[PDB]
């Protein structure tokens, strides 16, 4: 690529094995960082799913207890009607009714919690299922990220895109899977640090975005 | 993001049953409020969408033209390696456009077109002010291409590609059309042009239009072009005519390019470059005080006098220092510091000899903020030793011999002050006009070497100033305050001999060139003693000639200068009209090669 650019007419600049050493160091660092981030994210997801399963089990237990003591209240009311000692039975039925009201209120709050958290669960399950596939593409995607972050810092946008497309064609021909449907800036820069860069007088273009990524990494 | 992070870290640290804690109810309320703010997100997104679609449908073609203009200016440096414009220069162009509106409309639909036209015009002006005249047609063609691409208008991509890559593509071998009125190279050009479906039956059409043997080939094909490209837009008709004249008569390709640019952008689009350079307004307004004013100059034509006259007119002080020795660098730095402190102008002459010092100068200039009314002028020759940093920092002005007899007269009359030309007697103005005509002819003849002159003499402004001085002093000698002189009493022989032996004949080597100069002086400085109907030249051998204006005043002579037709032939100069043909064809081929360099960037 450097020879092609030199023959095209732009100034060539020398490539050294220091570039390769830096690129392989970047590959190791990015692979380790992405693996650690995925592992801690999965741990958080597993804890959240276990807790919401426990909440669903508690909801079912509350429902069973509520219906059982509702039937108990009905039986006690029938017994008090037959006995129509009446004041004690009336006070007992009132206490059972207050317990039913409290448990029904807690069931209502638990139902609201389940309805609010169902939308979260419906995407947490998808992310958990997608994690198994996205674990495999880490090697190729971090390879591309390291090559971009250690090599293409001098060329312009078109030549950087040519390099990225060539590497992607090679990895496709080598039967190694890489995460195609993601931006190379989005994979490397977090949203909060992108916001901090945009606050720190950085232009909002992709070129300056990966330039800031190179300056950070 | 705070929503998601806080919710996950709250659910992960419950350490118990969620249904048995009120903190989980607080997180529920948090989720409800944040769902409410996610709900009101939608109207803000809708207003953002309507705003961005409004601004897109208003000013997207303007931004596309912005990008195309700046990238053409960036890729411009591949031609002459001298000009390197910068994004700061382009943004200064935008501050000039969007904030200086002539006749300032209030209707946005007309204001957008006004902004676009003013952008194209001021971009061409500010860029071609620092380019040789060989490349102005190339830049105008690029501007016209950008206008055509940004125009609803059918894009002429295939025929423009054929026009740019006509000679490069291989034509038919062994195929020779009729030689009835065209040569072998013309036949090859027709064969190459025959690939276009529109230009299909050209072999039939050239013999169909047998009576049009003058409009197609020979004569002057600028105004007249036979045949056409279904209805066709005028721009497409211009493109077809340009292709036809490239096939038939490659000499007038420059004229066809000029009229194509005129039809595509305006008949006065590039006509402001023929005017003399108005340095005063550009220096006082269009130049930031930090930015130095580079005055590049071709050899034999300096530019110190222009800025010295400017400083004299504007009563400012210039500490002109010649560059080329160490103490020279010392007073240059001292005067620059004193100028930044005070505000007076500073000149450094011939800076093209110390690039190592120019690097320090450019870095020092970027390291300081100057006074408001302080401009730094640097003058240099065109050589590769000039640092690209300095070229990027400074505004670039080129100084070249003016293209055209009319342009030369305009520059001469702008240079000569009105108080000097309008002095008594009344024949001084006519004598100055004759002097300017003679200077224009002898300087226009330098272009067509070695026919006009055997050698490239340095017939510059020094000779003109000395001739004006000697005319003034001999007229003061022969006129004792009289308001008018009879033409017989004018020292014609004295003026002829003095300008033939001291001023203009001083640089003349060959006896044949000296005889030629004597011929011009004898023909021109007699006028049959200021007789009317004095034939200056013969523009066309068939019923055309240039005659002396009957005016007797500077305003009349200037008016006669601007009434000259924009067309010019070497028959004005006295050369045969075939003198400029090979040079014009070579310039056309150079234009084609320059645009080929432009488009490609868009054993032994």
């Amino acid at each position: 690529a450097n020879a092609r650019l030199a023959k095209r007419g732009g100034r060539t600049m020398a490539i050294t094995p220091r570039h390769y050493l830096d690129f392989i160091n970047h590959y190791a660092n990015l692979f380790h960082e992405k693996r650690s981030e995925l592992e801690e994210q999965q741990m958080h997801l597993n804890v959240g799913l276990r807790k919401i399963k426990e909440t669903v089990d508690q909801v079912e237990e509350l429902r069973r207890d509520l219906r059982i003591k509702s039937q108990e209240l009905e039986v006690k009311n029938a017994a008090a009607n037959d006995k129509l000692e009446y004041a004690v039975l009336i006070s007992e039925a009132q206490a059972i009714k207050a317990d039913l009201a409290a448990v029904e209120a807690k069931v209502n709050r638990s139902t609201a919690l389940l309805k609010s958290l169902s939308a979260e669960r419906e995407r947490w399950e998808k992310t958990s299922e997608t994690f198994k596939n996205q674990m495999s593409t880490i090697a190729g995607d971090c390879l591309l990220s390291a090559a971009f972050i250690a090599y293409a810092g001098y060329f312009d946008q078109q030549m950087r895109q040519n390099l990225f497309t060539t590497w992607s064609h090679h990895l496709q021909q080598a039967n190694i899977q890489f995460r195609t449907d993601i931006a190379r800036t989005e994979y490397l820069s977090n949203a909060d640090e992108r916001l901090r860069w945009q606050a720190s007088s950085l232009p909002a273009d992709d070129l300056c975005t990966e330039n800031a990524i190179m300056l950070k990494r | 993001r705070q929503l998601e992070k806080s919710l996950l870290q709250a659910l992960n640290e419950v350490k118990g049953r969620i249904l048995d804690d009120d903190t989980i109810i607080t997180t529920l309320e948090n989720l409800k409020r944040e769902a409410a703010e996610v709900t009101r997100k939608v109207e803000e997104t809708d207003i953002v969408m309507q705003e961005v679609e409004t601004v897109s449908q208003q000013y997207l073609p303007l931004s596309t033209a912005c990008s195309s203009i700046y990238f053409t200016m960036e890729s411009l440096k591949q031609i002459h390696f001298l000009y390197q414009y910068s994004l700061q220069f382009f943004l200064d162009i935008y501050h000039n456009v969007l904030y200086e509106n002539p006749n300032l409309v209030t209707d946005h639909t007309q204001r957008l077109s006004i902004i676009t036209k003013d952008l194209f015009q001021v971009a061409f002006n500010r860029v071609a002010r620092g380019m040789l005249h060989q490349d102005h047609i190339t830049f105008a063609m690029l501007l016209a291409r950008i206008k055509l691409k940004g125009t609803g208008e059918p894009t002429y991509d295939a025929e423009f590609q054929h026009f740019l890559r006509g000679n490069e593509i291989v034509l038919s071998a062994g195929s020779t059309p009729r030689i009835q009125g065209l040569t072998v190279e013309q036949a090859e050009a027709v064969v190459r042009l025959s690939c276009l479906p529109a230009f299909k039956d050209l072999i039939a059409k050239v013999q169909a239009d047998e009576q049009f043997g003058i409009w197609l080939d020979s004569s002057s094909p600028e105004q007249t072009v036979p045949y056409l490209w279904t209805p066709a837009t005028p721009i497409g008709q211009a493109i077809h005519r340009l292709l036809l004249i490239q096939a038939f008569r490659p000499d007038r390709l420059l004229a066809m390019a000029h009229m194509f640019v005129s039809t595509n952008l305006g008949e006065s689009f590039m006509s402001i470059m023929e005017q003399p350079l108005d340095l005063t307004h550009i220096v006082g307004t269009e130049v930031k005080p930090n930015t130095p004013v580079l005055m590049c100059s071709v050899p034999g034509y300096d530019a110190s006098g222009h800025v010295e006259d400017l400083a004299a007119e504007q009563n400012t002080q210039i500490t002109s220092i010649a560059i080329g020795s160490a103490e020279g660098f010392n007073q240059a730095d001292k005067a620059i510091n004193t100028a930044v402190k005070s505000g007076r102008w500073v000149m450094l002459k011939n800076v093209h000899l110390a690039p190592g010092w120019l690097m320090q100068l450019e870095k020092k200039l970027h390291s300081l903020q100057p006074h408001a009314c302080f401009r730094l002028f640097l003058t240099m020759e065109i050589n590769p030793k000039v640092p690209v940093n300095l070229l990027r920092a400074g505004r670039i002005f080129v100084f070249e011999p003016p293209p055209g007899v009319k342009a030369n007269m305009l520059r001469t009359f702008s240079s000569i002050p009105v108080s000097r030309i309008c002095k008594s007697p009344n024949e001084r103005a006519r004598l100055y006009f004759l002097l300017a005509w003679f200077h224009a002819i002898i300087q226009e003849r330098l272009r067509y070497a070695p026919l006009g002159w055997s050698k490239k003499y340095e017939f510059g402004e020094s000779d003109l100033r000395s001739a004006c001085d000697t005319v003034d002093t001999w007229l003061d000698d022969t006129a004792k305050g009289r308001q008018n002189i009879s033409p017989d009493k004018i020292p014609w022989s004295a003026l002829k001999t003095l300008m033939a032996q001291s001023i203009y004949g001083g640089r003349v080597d060959n006896e044949f060139d000296q005889r030629l100069l004597n011929t011009f002086l004898e023909r021109l400085f007699t006028t049959r003693s200021f007789d009317s109907e004095f034939k200056l030249a013969c523009k066309v051998d068939g019923h055309k000639d240039i005659q002396m204006p009957d005016g007797i005043r500077r305003e009349e002579f200037v008016q006669w200068v601007e009434l000259l037709p924009d067309t010019q032939t070497p028959s004005w100069l006295g050369l045969p009209n075939n003198a400029e043909r090979v040079l014009l064809t070579t310039q056309g081929v150079d234009m084609i090669s320059k645009m080929l360099k432009m488009q490609m960037l868009e054993t032994l």
